[PDB]
């Protein structure tokens, strides 16, 4: 097993550049042939282009010529890739892969978050969806806890701490016209079960490292 | 300057069916450099078969890829809850050029399920903050394709809602939907009835939940 | 020489050949790190014959040769220089002046199965023996005795060729392996497969 090692997540702002790296520790990495893979959200992996480090002439997709760039450094031995002009189409997870002439395998790295946005980090606000007094349906009841307003992503949602896992029920993110990500998290109880036992969504982001507890009560 | 297409586009299979994925080139294609891929939400991609007909390590016995040329084909023999992803097919060289294809999406295929739909009025601590969310939850269904109308008042609300489908359960294989409606708390006291409509196949009529604020 | 050696498509690949009917790949106008041969996965055996196996990444040949088949385990030592058995002498020949390598691995979770694994082939008899790198693919009759056939299998009427039996249960020298000999030539004034360097 050969490990590839990508940098971490980044934020840039529209119009600039970005540089991911990519390491091989020990192994061949002069003669594995380097590649990144772009997966834009909700969508399909595209490949963007490659390297043989020990030729350094690099292929790109027809899709990217003026921005892409890739080189690779034999001495530390990564790949780097280079991404000019920067807009929103290009907030993706980036990948690099490698395949070796000894294997039929493409090995994949981590992934890497670029979020091309002008937003800065900012932590959730949190706010009960508390249940209404309907108290009818099957003897079941909603609550939640909106996430609003935070940037980049991600989040996580807990209930009362790991316990509560059925009935929860937690979005996906979506992106405002703030520039911001919004998120809901809810959960099915039995009426009954509601003013005697203690609810609380546990809502946390690494980014921002902000953690933060409701009570969700009617 | 290869082109993959897959087929189909969507699958709804019903359990331990007979799943078969095709994948087509535009040239042909040296097929000890043919990959099947999985990916289920929120994770990287994971590799299932490579050389065309290689199983990869820890994937189950029931998937498996075959075909030469210009046409391969991973197939799926006892289709299983877990089982929905997007599957894709990769070809890549010993050299700096490869690609993917667009993509297949398989999905469990189960009895229509009405919605249970449940509003939800902004909170007061939110309130003091300057905004206002009303929120409106449908809650176990199928099939996917759901309509929710927002109304202020008795007025319609294109524009300002945004929605989000939770991925499909992997025990009853239903969906989730939440719609969230975004006034300023300057708006939401201007008007006084704010009701939620939807449309699903496995309702009659359209089912409306409203409140009152106050 | 702006390509490098296609050699995952011999080790690695889904299926090999019988021994019988042994693949031969043509490699050339490439470049290759064996650095892989020496730190590599259990049960490799890689005796070398006319080069040092530590020396592989600094020389240059005109073409590489990839002939790859499965054997079975107890048979891996009649795939050297002068040696004899039913493989050496009837299935897959080395010569003397070998200039080459020989790599074989276990491959029981690749080539056996939990019926028999019938589909690898060998060769019984033939009335002479091969001479280096040949490559007899003929079904016959093998007439191991005194009466002939004509061409029908019989009584001492062998058809010549037989299935190996690949259960996973077998233990280690009854289970199949993998085998692929490299052979470096060096001939005329191109010399295309070269190493890192
Ligand atoms: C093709 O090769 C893979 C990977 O080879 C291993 O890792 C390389 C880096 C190299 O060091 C090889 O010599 C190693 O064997 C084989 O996959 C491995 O298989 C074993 C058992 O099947 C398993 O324990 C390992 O986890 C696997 N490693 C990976 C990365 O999947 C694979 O079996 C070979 N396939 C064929 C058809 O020969």
């Amino acid at each position: 097993q050969v490990q590839l090692v990508q940098s971490g997540a980044e934020m840039k702002k529209p119009g600039s550049s970005v540089k991911v790296s990519c390491q091989a520790s020990g192994g061949t990495f002069s003669t594995y042939v380097i590649s990144w893979v772009r997966q834009a959200p909700g969508q399909g992996l595209e490949w963007m282009g490659g390297i043989i480090p020990i030729f350094n002439t690099p292929h790109y997709a027809q899709k990217f010529q003026g921005r892409v760039t890739i080189t690779a450094d034999e001495s530390t031995s990564t790949a780097y890739m280079e991404l000019s002009s920067l807009t929103s189409g290009d907030t993706a997870v980036y990948y690099c892969a490698r395949v070796s002439q000894w294997e039929l395998l493409v090995y994949w790295g981590q992934g890497t978050l670029v979020t091309v946005s002008s937003a800065s980090t900012k932590g959730p606000s949190v706010f009960p969806l508390a249940p209404s007094s309907k108290s009818t349906s099957g003897g079941t009841a909603a609550l939640g806890c909106l996430v609003k307003d935070y940037f980049p992503e991600p989040v996580t949602v807990s209930w009362n701490s790991g316990a509560l896992t059925s009935g929860v029920h937690t979005f996906p993110a979506v992106l405002q016209s703030s520039g911001l990500y919004s998120l809901s998290s809810v959960v099915t109880v039995p009426s009954s079960s509601l003013g005697t036992q203690t609810y609380i969504c546990n809502v946390n982001h690494k980014p921002s490292n902000t953690k933060v507890d409701k009570k969700v009560e009617p | 300057e290869i082109v993959l297409t897959q087929s189909p586009g969507t699958l709804s299979l019903s359990p331990g069916e007979r799943a078969t994925l095709s994948c087509r080139a535009s040239q042909s294609i040296n097929s000890n450099y043919l990959a099947w891929y999985q990916q289920k939400p929120g994770q990287a991609p994971r590799l299932l078969i490579y050389g065309a007909s290689s199983r990869a390590t820890g994937i189950p016995d029931r998937f498996s890829g075959s075909g030469s040329g210009t046409d391969f084909t991973l197939t799926i023999s006892r289709l299983e809850p877990e089982d929905f992803a997007v599957y894709y097919c990769q070809q890549y060289g010993v050299s700096p050029r490869w690609t993917f294809g667009q993509g297949t999406k398989v999905e469990i295929k189960r009895t229509v399920a009405a919605p249970s739909v449940f509003i939800f009025p902004p909170s007061d601590e939110q309130l003091k903050s300057g905004t206002a969310s009303v929120v409106c939850l449908l809650n176990n269904f199928y099939p996917r394709e759901a309509k929710v109308q927002w109304k202020v008042d008795n007025a319609l609300q294109s524009g300002n809602s945004q929605e989000s489908v939770t991925e499909q359960d992997s025990k009853d294989s239903t969906y989730s939907l939440s719609s969230t409606l975004t006034l300023s708390k300057a708006d939401y006291e201007k008007h006084k009835v704010y009701a939620c409509e939807v449309t699903h196949q496995g309702l009659s009529s359209p089912v409306t939940k409203s409140f009152n604020r106050g | 020489i702006t390509n490098l050696c296609p050699f995952d498509e011999v080790f690695n690949a889904t299926r090999f050949a019988s021994v019988y009917a042994w693949n031969r790949k043509r490699i050339s106008n490439c470049v290759a790190d064996y650095s892989v041969l020496y730190n590599l996965a259990p049960f490799f055996t890689f005796k070398c014959y006319g080069v040092s196996p530590t020396k592989l990444n600094d020389l240059c040949f005109t073409n590489v040769y990839a002939d790859s088949f499965v054997i079975r385990g107890d048979e891996v030592r009649q795939i050297a220089p002068g040696q004899t058995g039913n493989i050496a002498d009837y299935n897959y020949k080395l010569p003397d002046d070998f200039t080459g390598c020989v790599i074989a691995w276990n491959s029981n979770k690749l080539d056996s199965k939990v019926s028999g694994n019938y589909n690898y082939l060998y060769r019984l008899f033939r009335k002479s023996n091969l001479k280096p790198f040949e490559r007899d693919i003929s079904t016959e009759i093998y007439q191991a005795g005194n009466k002939p056939c004509n061409g029908v299998a019989g009584f001492n009427c062998y058809f010549p060729l037989r299935s190996y039996s690949f259960r996973p249960t077998y233990g280690v020298g009854h289970q199949p392996y993998r085998v692929v000999v490299l052979s470096f030539e060096l001939l005329h004034a191109p010399a295309t497969v070269c190493g890192p360097k």
